[PDB]
């Protein structure tokens, strides 16, 4: 047998190991939402902090890969940090080999290629962490992409990952089907209300951490407590 | 500073070689034999740097013998010459080039007698006659003067004695004896060593 | 249970044992000493009308004074001859004296032992046997078991029907019946002739006369020797 | 019982290798017949789906050297790499000796590589058996058959296909050495291919044949195109009609 | 072991499972016309959240070699990257032949690292190759284990059987002009469930002038009047 | 279970790595530990089972000095713990050689956690059976304390515990009011918490290994003077 | 110097739908001649030849290696080599030994298998291609062939006059140089035939 | 039990089983004791004899003038550890001309033996080491188990039935610092004698003594050298 | 279990407890180390008369002052004996003196387990500065000094007999007869000169074959 134990093709014609890793992303108890807007792209994920002995300063799941690209990680934290380190290394190596900064789509493609190498062979195993990376790209506007443990890198406008990712994707599909572009107030509010409807806790402005990349202002802004509180007050008005 | 010579007849190759090995001031073996029996009908001459000639000639001879044992039929003289050149050229660009100077002769049942010439650069060439060494500059003229493509064995021996006598009369280092061997359809035939 | 190159609970080496039992699949091989000539035969009986009998190569030379015969897998045997021939040419290159039969048999046994060692290499399921005149006059016969060992035998008797032919040889291995070359050849016959039908031309004998090349007996002379054996059988009522 | 490739049997058999060689009989069909002044190969085109274009110009027959050509009968994945390695070996010999490689030496090298593949390491045996036809200075026209076991054989009339037993029986029944010529070899090959292929009146598309002939100091390996093949088919059909009606 | 492996007596079980996997569900039809070759596939993205101009199913390996594929897209990315590297290496070795159709057979042959060195797990994608730098077009298919087949019209989707049946019944034929892309779209229509649009259908064409992935404008134009 | 918890490279049907889920059990079974970030430093503390009085004064100590200002308090399988401590020492030395100055605690913890994740990613090698706290202090960056699970990642901790009784220690740790208490009373309180954790109720007598780092030691992570902290042990006893 | 160790002089010229390649047939060390039948023009195909000039050992090595690679490529593809592609293959083969270069200066002369378009090119020791439409040469006395060709060449020349011009240029050049000569071989490639001629040359 | 098959695999209940089996290698071995003093370190090893004709084997291996070890268990991968320790000590001598401190050597041994406990296909070094050394901080006795978790000890014993010796050492460990050389050696001899059954008794031929001191370099005493220590045995089997 | 490296659940790894019981399939061999020297006696156990007795050898001289007797797989014993010869020659070349038999046995034991473990037991015997010495090396990379050792299929019975027939102050003349009578008791056939090999060790002599069919003077007394 060992069809479901190693990274080999099943007799039915499937690959069960990556199918298990995708559910491993669901394992861990977390969700994230990515929304692309008219000019910006925002990502928000809940900050599940058990007990205050932890440092809320460093419990984050979102990081700066480069000066303009920011990721959010969903799944096991160790594999998440390993893939974040790999993405930072890839961005730096691209900037060294090619003068211009690495496009977010190319970075997602490289990470997905690494993950596809992982699902190839049998000595190693795929990393159970799904990464959603955003960044402003010239002649393209805001750009959002998702790289999965299989190696399929895609996703745009509104995309979510986590335990209750299906409900968030459904609500975001309803929102994007409603034909109206989101400015840099509506995109953030849409993401916040999506994640709030997914998990109804009213989202006290301490349990989420939102990352924003706009066009007029580049860079991955990890908005502070004041900014998220102001956005929450504006939304709940 | 050695001497090799080969003459291709209509159905034979007559080759002669000097029988001296020295240490830059003195010869220490008047019975030195530099004929290498590559196969039943292939003969090799290898002069040049000490030891390197022995190593290269022995290695090529043993590869040829391995081919004969592994296929039952021996290599053609043309094939043996090409293999020898290929190995020498491969070794030339390596860290340890073989500074060996060669004169390969052989007989084939289908193309007849064959004679090949090449230097330490491993540049293979086929010629009806070829002298080799410092004595080549002295005897190539006699060869071209008194050689025709229809020379019999006795006439070949006469011409070879002519050039050896010229070498003895005009060349600086003494070469008291020479080893003479003729290759033909019957196989390797060795003649009486020519001395003075 | 376990059939790999590891020690079994009772000892032994079962993969090596299986290789040693594989020689039974093959053909008979007999050969004798005599201080005048070594002669060895195979007696192949399988030749279709469409296959060329030249390339059966059941007996082959090594250095025009050493020859070996097949008993077992033909491809493994041919690889053994190629490697052994290369080594004989090497031992002719260095150590300018020609190869000795004991030296080449030792090399073949060492190669077989090396291949039996470690799990990666299949233990060369071929049982070789080597005759030939040494440099110092004395002709010798060694027989190499596939595992790692060689033994100097007066008679080899390796292959299918090995037990019966070896019993016949050891029954009447008369040195007075060895004596002359013809007596030696006729002793090899009527011993290899005993195996299977041996009727028309099944015998494939080989001859090494002191310093002569490897002599493969012509079929007409083989039939002549068979007739002489029949004549000896006659007048014995 | 089977395990990692480098094993034996309690009896002492290489059952993985035997299974592979028997599987070679399954699928594919090639046959080689050797005659004077010409030796030819006949191949059965398995898939004749009308949606192909036949641009590779050869599927079973492969030109491996100036003086030889082969025909595989195993899995194509190993067949391609084996043909590439065989061409590489032949051209390496040509570079080393400045002379066309003898057919027996080439076949021994290929069967040595196959024996190595089935000998050491956790590597699958090369599940492919191929014929070879060629010409050399020593033995002239030669034909060889090599199996995945690495034990080649020097044949003169053999088949390696699915109904290889029936084809070789038909050859043995209607093979005559010495008297055989290139045209008679063509006739015999077409007849045995018609015998081993159940559908009578075989089309020129379902049969691919190549003949190696010795021109003036030069070996010509001509693959017989559609028109010549169907003309041979027509001549064979005339012969069959005359033989059947004359009774 | 570390190569293409798992071949029992008379079978290639692992390869057969790979072929069951590449059955997929993306038709990706291919048609070899007289003027050129058309490779058309279906991009049926889940929901409208995904984008169609972000990822592509048809990739130009070089100037006039286009590529379409089947199931296991992540494997297909690595395979097309390897194919691009191999074609570039061939063009660098044999400098400036403009190698497309004298390379299409060659690049298909060098698709042996594709499967003959499987990499423990064989690739699960079958790919169709088009090239027209020989005065004649070429359509080749490489499967998870085999080699070049030199197709004239085929499909590699969930309904590849009925797609191929439609291709032969609709007479892929030989006199068909470059605008056999209509027949390719019709063949996709048989293996399509929905109102196919410009972003839903991605097609690349390779004619004697070169290869070009048709933009949604021309895809919608062809889809109009169908 | 069965065929899925055999190698770390085999994912569970639900998407879990059971090899690390069992490696965490060794940490849960081994002795406990505690590390508290005081107002101007970090104070460690580990109880160690003297399994036999044949042993000398406290040896194979759970506390280690991985760098000049950085210390590691580890629990679990002690041999692999020492190997990982050697790895951390090598990492700190390499960082000091390359980039100069002293390795920041967050970066050191991230690198060692990535190394541990590399060991738990593959199949031939097995996940480390140890969990440790890395504590350090500097004037520039204050006091930091990161805890690494046998497979998890470093997390910032005001006060953390690992080992046999994690919840029991953490309850009193959260009861203690840190962030305004000097490291002296924090030494006293970590000794108090460890003695509150059961020592001889079902095991042998325990020794108190306590570590120090802070401005009172100007960095320079060193073991607290045991002669003068025996009275802190006495206060903990009361 | 080193390039003039064994001498050599190879010529190639273009006619009207025909090409011509010529070379001396002398081999020998610095001052003496060893043989008068050395091969420097090698047929890569029915209508494509290569000429090599430099060390005779490097000439033969390049010829053999190029023949090996060309035979492999022909077996892989099945269609005949295009002369531009073979010039590229020569350029790559020479550059593969950039720091150990074969001291040869190959030239290419032949016709396209289908369009029958004449093609003549030259390469340096490293492997820089120099494709032109009039003539290229190589060897110790390349300047002499340049000086002769710049006045003896005429565009759109019949194969007979092309042979006459190439023969005159080669004969005069091997007469005016000190290391090459003693026989000139010339090959005239037409759309259907090969004309191989051994010129009457000063054997000294 | 599946989970006990390999070293790499981890048992669900906690610690792995192969290393626990490795500690049984030292358990199945001849007993050996080692105790510290104020100025000397003494090892008393039971030289287990195969038969009366054969010798009593070799224990208390020699490492350097100031360091000596006693093995207990799997003797195959024990001379390897002895070679490693000798090489490290000689490297220390060669680099900075000082005796390698025993603690650093023991740490090196633990680090070296830890890797096989995690690398697939590598068995743990199932050898118990009783290292006696005299660094600048007086004598030192260290116990190295195959679990690569070394221990420092005032007096420790390992081997078959070594628990009785452990208990005797623990009960008499209070009066160990203030003891003469002969007194401490007699303490060790009494500890080892209590290990064997009453039928066995200490003999000059079946015991070995390893003593290292401040002015006394490590010396391996046997029968003639042991006899002065063996006197005054106070035999209570 | 089955893994060559995995330890047993009880006390000691397997597949080496299997390798050690390979002298059981091997033939019997006995050596006595006396003050006079070392006597090495083995059986050849020829299966057929056609095989030359000189071909079957279980005692091979590692050097002029070291003799070794094998018992088990002769193929593996060939490699071990070759390594012993190489190590002895290397030591002599490095230090210009005769390598001690104990050191040779130690080196061969080191090479014994480093590949499936060798399944042969060796009886090294030779002269040194510490008088004549004999060492028993076993397949599990372990060597022990011994005065009178037995090894082979019936090692138990031969060793038990040697335990009571040996005394600490014997000479070569008594040792050879004791070994031969024991051998005759162990084996199935008689101790014919063509079936029994004997090796002698002397302080002032190299170790040669025992008189080569003129050794009947020792078996006639038996």
């Amino acid at each position: 047998g060992f069809d479901r134990h190693i990274t080999i093709f099943s007799p039915e014609g499937r690959l069960y190991q990556v199918e298990y890793a995708f559910k491993a992303i669901n394992q861990g108890g977390l969700t994230s939402v990515a929304v692309r807007g008219k000019d910006c792209a925002v990502i928000v994920t809940q900050k599940k902090v058990p007990d205050k002995l932890l440092d809320s300063s460093t419990v984050t799941h979102l990081f700066k890969i480069t000066e303009n690209i920011g990721c959010v990680m969903t799944g096991m934290t160790a594999d998440s940090r390993s893939q974040v380190q790999r993405a930072r290394y890839e961005a730096a190596n691209w900037k060294y080999k090619y003068g211009y900064e690495i496009p977010v789509d190319m970075l997602c493609k490289r990470i997905a290629d690494i993950s596809q190498v992982y699902t190839q062979n049998a000595e190693m195993r795929p990393l159970g962490c799904c990464m959603i990376l955003i960044g402003i790209d010239e002649e393209q506007g805001p750009q959002v992409y998702k790289c999965d443990p299989a190696g399929y890198y895609c996703g745009f406008k509104a995309t979510a990952a986590g335990v209750k990712q299906t409900e968030s994707t459904s609500f975001l599909e309803k929102k994007v089907k409603k034909k109206f572009d989101w400015t840099f107030e509506q995109t953030v509010e849409t993401a916040i209300t999506c994640l709030s409807t997914v998990l109804s806790i009213d989202f006290k402005p301490s349990e989420i951490e939102v990352g924003v990349v706009t066009v007029e202002n580049p860079k991955f802004r990890i908005l502070t407590e004041a900014e998220i509180d102001a956005h929450l007050v504006a939304l709940a008005e | 500073m050695e001497y090799l010579i080969g003459i291709q007849g209509p159905d034979y190759v007559l080759v002669a070689s000097d029988r001296v090995a020295a240490s830059n001031i003195v010869q220490m073996k008047d019975d030195h034999d530099k004929m290498f029996k590559m196969s039943e009908k292939i003969l090799l001459l290898c002069v040049g740097e000490a030891g390197d000639t022995v190593q290269f000639a022995e290695y090529i001879q043993k590869n040829v013998q391995l081919y004969k044992m592994r296929n039952g039929y021996e290599l053609s003289p043309t094939a043996a010459a090409n293999f020898t050149r290929r190995n020498l050229a491969d070794c030339l660009r390596s860290r340890t080039p073989y500074h060996v100077n060669l004169l390969l002769a052989g007989y084939d049942e289908h193309e007849g007698p064959a004679l090949y010439y090449m230097d330490y650069l491993a540049a293979l060439a086929k010629a009806p006659f070829a002298a080799h060494g410092y004595g080549a500059f002295l005897t190539l003229s006699i060869l071209d003067r008194y050689y025709t493509p229809t020379i019999s064995r006795e006439r070949a021996v006469e011409l070879l004695r002519k050039c050896l006598e010229e070498l003895q009369k005009r060349f600086i280092l003494n070469l008291p004896t020479f080893s003479v061997r003729i290759i033909d359809k019957n196989g390797i035939h060795d003649l009486d060593n020519i001395s003075f | 249970d376990r059939a790999i190159t590891v020690f079994s609970p009772d000892g032994h080496l079962f993969q090596v044992e299986y290789a040693q039992e594989a020689v039974k699949k093959g053909s008979t091989a007999v050969g004798v000493r005599g201080r005048d000539i070594v002669v060895l035969g195979v007696e192949k009986k399988s030749v279709a009308k469409l296959q060329d009998e030249r390339t059966v190569r059941k007996i082959c030379a090594l250095d025009d004074n050493v020859c070996m015969a097949f008993a077992g897998l033909t491809a493994d045997a041919r690889i053994v001859i190629n490697r052994a021939r290369v080594e004989c040419q090497s031992h002719r290159l260095t150590v300018e004296d020609p190869v000795t039969v004991e030296y080449i048999t030792r090399y073949i046994a060492s190669l077989k032992q090396r291949y039996t060692q470690s799990n990666g290499r299949r233990p060369f399921g071929i049982s070789a046997l080597i005759v030939g005149f040494d440099f110092d006059g004395t002709p010798r016969l060694y027989q190499t078991d596939p595992s790692g060992t060689y033994h100097a035998w007066k008679a080899n008797a390796i292959g299918r029907g090995a037990k019966s032919v070896r019993e016949f040889l050891e029954k009447n291995y008369t040195d007075e019946a060895i004596e002359t070359d013809d007596l030696t050849i006729k002793l090899v016959i009527k011993a290899l002739l005993e195996v299977v039908q041996s009727g028309g031309k099944n015998i494939e004998l080989a001859v090494m006369r002191r310093d002569q090349s490897l002599k493969i007996l012509n079929p007409e002379e083989i039939e002549k020797y068979v007739a002489e054996i029949e004549k000896e059988k006659e007048e014995n009522e | 019982y089977d395990s990692r490739t480098t094993i034996f049997s309690p009896e002492g058999r290489l059952y993985q290798v035997e299974y592979a060689m028997e599987a070679i009989g399954h699928a594919g069909t090639c046959l080689g017949i050797l005659a004077n002044d010409g030796v030819l190969l006949a191949a059965e085109r398995r898939n004749i789906h009308k949606l192909l274009d036949e641009v590779f110009f050869s599927e079973k027959i492969y030109k491996l050297n100036e003086d030889m050509a082969c025909s595989v009968a195993g899995i194509t994945s190993d067949a391609n790499v084996l043909t590439n390695e065989l061409r590489l070996i032949a051209q390496r010999y040509l570079l080393q000796y400045q002379e066309p490689i003898p057919c027996e030496q080439l076949v021994t090298a290929l069967c040595d590589i196959k024996q190595a593949y089935t000998q050491f390491g956790g590597k699958r045996p090369f599940g492919v058996s191929l014929l070879y036809i060629g010409w050399d200075k020593h033995y002239g026209f030669q034909l060889y058959q090599s199996d995945p076991s690495g034990n080649y054989g020097g044949w003169k009339a053999t088949c390696i296909g699915n109904n290889s037993a029936a084809a070789v029986s038909m050859l043995k029944q209607d093979y005559k050495e010495g008297e055989m010529t290139l045209k008679s070899a063509l006739a015999l090959a077409i007849k045995v291919l018609n015998k081993t292929m159940d559908v009578s009146k075989l089309s020129a598309e379902k049969v691919e044949i190549a003949t190696l002939t010795r021109e003036n100091g030069k070996t010509v390996i001509r693959v017989l195109k559609q028109k010549e093949v169907e003309q041979l088919i027509k001549k064979h059909e005339e012969e069959e009609a005359k033989a059947e009606r004359e009774k | 072991f570390s190569l293409t492996t798992f071949s029992p007596s008379g079978k290639l079980v692992q390869i057969e499972y790979a072929l069951a996997a590449v059955a997929g569900g993306a038709p990706s039809v291919g048609i070899k016309a007289a003027n050129g070759v058309v490779l058309a596939t279906e991009k049926k993205q889940k929901s409208i959240l995904y984008d169609e101009r972000s990822v592509h199913k048809v990739e130009p390996i070089t100037k006039h070699i286009g590529l379409v594929y089947s199931g296991m897209g992540p494997d297909y990315r690595v395979l097309v990257h390897r194919a691009r590297k191999l074609a570039q290496q061939y063009y660098l070795v044999y400098q400036e032949p403009i190698p497309t159709a004298q390379l299409v057979q060659r690049v298909a042959s060098v698709m042996q690292e594709y499967t003959q060195s499987g990499g423990v797990r064989p690739f699960g994608v079958s790919l169709l190759i088009c090239g027209w730098n020989e005065g004649r077009p070429y359509l080749f298919q490489s499967d998870p284990s085999g080699a070049y087949f030199a197709w004239k019209a085929t499909a590699m989707g969930k309904n590849y059987v009925n797609g191929k049946t439609f291709l032969e019944k609709r007479y892929n034929e030989d006199l068909e002009l470059e605008d056999a892309i209509h027949t390719a779209i019709l063949t996709l229509k048989e293996s399509f469930e929905g109102q196919m649009t410009e972003d839903n259908i991605e097609v690349g064409i390779c004619n004697e002038a070169g290869f070009r992935r048709l933009t949604p404008t021309e895809v919608k134009d062809y889809l109009a009047a169908i | 279970g069965t065929g899925y918890d055999l190698s770390a490279s085999t994912f569970s049907p639900d998407g879990r790595v059971f090899q690390v889920e069992y490696a965490m059990k060794a940490v849960e079974n081994s002795s406990t530990a505690i590390g508290i970030r005081c107002k101007d430093g970090v104070v460690f503390g580990v109880e160690k089972l003297v399994l036999s009085k044949l042993y000398e004064e406290g040896s194979n100590k759970r506390l280690f000095n991985v760098d000049r200002h950085v210390g590691m308090a580890v629990a679990g399988l002690l041999a692999d713990a020492r190997s990982l401590a050697d790895i951390a020492r090598e990492e700190a030395s390499n960082f000091r050689s390359n980039f100069g100055y002293n390795i920041p605690l967050k970066h050191l913890a991230d690198r060692v956690a990535m190394y541990v994740h590399a060991y738990t990613l593959y199949s031939a090698v097995r996940p480390f059976g140890c969990s440790f706290m890395l504590g350090s202090y500097s004037v520039n960056d204050g006091a930091q304390l990161y805890m690494i699970d046998p497979s998890g990642v470093s997390y910032g901790y005001w006060g953390c515990a690992i080992g046999k009784a994690r919840q029991a220690a953490k309850t009193e740790i959260e009861k203690l009011q840190m962030k305004e208490m000097t490291c002296r009373d924090i030494v006293k309180e970590v000794a108090k918490i460890i003695y509150i954790v059961h020592d001889e109720v079902k095991d042998k007598a325990f020794e108190l290994e306590l570590s120090w780092v802070g401005e009172l030691t100007n960095g320079r992570h060193e073991i607290v003077p045991k002669d003068i902290r025996e009275e802190a042990e006495k206060y903990a006893k009361e | 110097s080193i390039m003039s160790y064994n001498g050599g002089a190879v010529m190639a010229m273009k006619g009207k739908n025909c090409v011509a390649i010529a070379a001396d047939r002398r081999f020998g060390i610095q001052a003496q001649m060893v043989t008068t039948d050395f091969q420097k023009i090698f047929p890569m195909g029915d209508r494509l030849y290569i000429g090599l000039a430099g060390l005779a050992t490097d000439v033969q090595t390049v010829a053999q290696r190029l023949k090996f690679r060309l035979n492999l490529y022909e077996l892989k593809e099945g269609r005949q080599i295009k002369p531009y592609t073979l010039m590229s293959m020569v350029a790559n083969l020479l550059y593969e030994k950039r720091f150990g270069p074969y001291y040869t200066e190959p030239v290419i002369a032949g016709l396209d298998p289908k369009t029958f378009k004449p093609f003549i090119c030259s390469l340096d020791l490293i492997g820089c291609p120099m494709v032109t439409d009039d003539f290229v040469v190589s060897g110790t006395c390349a300047e002499q062939m340049y000086g002769m060709c710049e006045s003896l060449w005429e565009p759109n020349m019949d194969p007979d006059h092309l042979f006459e011009t190439i023969s005159q240029a080669m004969l005069n050049a091997v007469d005016r140089d000190a290391v090459s000569g003693m026989g000139v071989i010339v090959h005239i490639i037409e759309k259907d035939k090969i004309t191989t001629r051994t010129l009457k040359a000063r054997m000294d | 039990n599946q989970y006990d098959n390999d070293v790499t695999v981890w048992s669900p209940q906690g610690r792995i089983h192969q290393i626990e089996y490795a500690m049984e290698a030292v358990k199945q071995g001849s007993a050996t004791v080692g105790l510290k003093s104020k100025t000397h370190a003494v090892l008393v090893a039971l030289k287990r004899a195969q038969s009366e004709l054969a010798a009593h084997q070799k224990k208390i291996l020699h490492v350097d003038n100031h360091i000596g070890i006693s093995i207990a268990g799997l003797t195959a991968d024990a001379r390897l550890l002895c070679n490693f320790m000798r090489q490290e000590c000689l490297d220390s001598r060669f680099v900075f001309d000082r005796p390698l401190p025993v603690s650093r050597l023991v740490s090196l041994i633990g680090s070296k033996t830890q890797i096989p406990t995690q690398r697939y296909g590598r068995r743990p070094y199932g050898v118990g080491l009783l290292i006696a050394g005299y660094d600048d901080m007086g004598p030192h006795i260290f116990q190295t188990c195959p679990s690569a978790n070394y221990f420092d000890c005032r007096a420790m014993s390992i081997g078959a039935r070594s628990q009785s010796a452990r208990t005797y050492l623990e009960r008499h460990m209070s009066e160990f610092m203030e003891c003469n050389l002969n007194e401490l050696v007699k303490h060790g001899l009494r500890a080892l004698r209590e290990t064997l059954p009453a039928e066995q008794d200490l003999t000059t031929k079946n015991v070995s003594i390893g003593i290292v001191g401040k002015d006394l370099e490590f010396t391996i005493y046997d029968d003639d050298d042991v006899s002065p220590f063996l006197e005054g045995l106070e035999e209570r089997p | 279990d089955r893994g060559v490296n995995t330890f047993s659940p009880e006390g000691r790894l397997f597949q080496v407890e299997y390798a050690i019981e390979a002298i059981k399939l091997g033939s019997t061999a006995i050596g006595i180390q006396t003050s006079e020297g070392v006597c090495l006696a083995v059986e050849k156990r020829i299966t057929s008369p056609l095989m030359e007795p000189s071909s079957i050898e279980k005692i091979v001289e590692i050097d002029a002052h070291i003799g070794c007797a094998m018992s088990g797989l002769i193929a593996d014993a060939k490699t071990l004996i070759d390594k012993a010869r190489v190590e002895t020659q290397n030591h002599w070349f490095t230090y210009n003196e005769t390598m001690t038999v104990e050191s040779v046995t130690q080196a061969v034991s080191n090479l014994a387990l480093q590949s499936r473990p060798f399944g042969v037991a060796l009886l090294f015997g030779g002269v040194d500065e510490k008088g004549p010495q004999l060492f028993h090396m076993d397949p599990s990379g372990t060597f022990v000094q011994c005065d009178a050792r037995a090894i082979g299929s019936a090692s138990e019975g031969a060793q038990s007999s040697l335990q009571e027939v040996y005394h600490k102050s014997m000479t070569l003349k008594e040792a050879i007869k004791s070994s031969l009578i024991i051998l005759k008791q162990v084996m199935e056939e008689k101790l014919n000169a063509t079936n029994i090999e004997l090796a002698t060790v002397q302080p002032g002599q190299n170790f040669h074959m025992f008189t080569k069919e003129e050794l009947e003077e020792v078996i006639k007394d038996i």
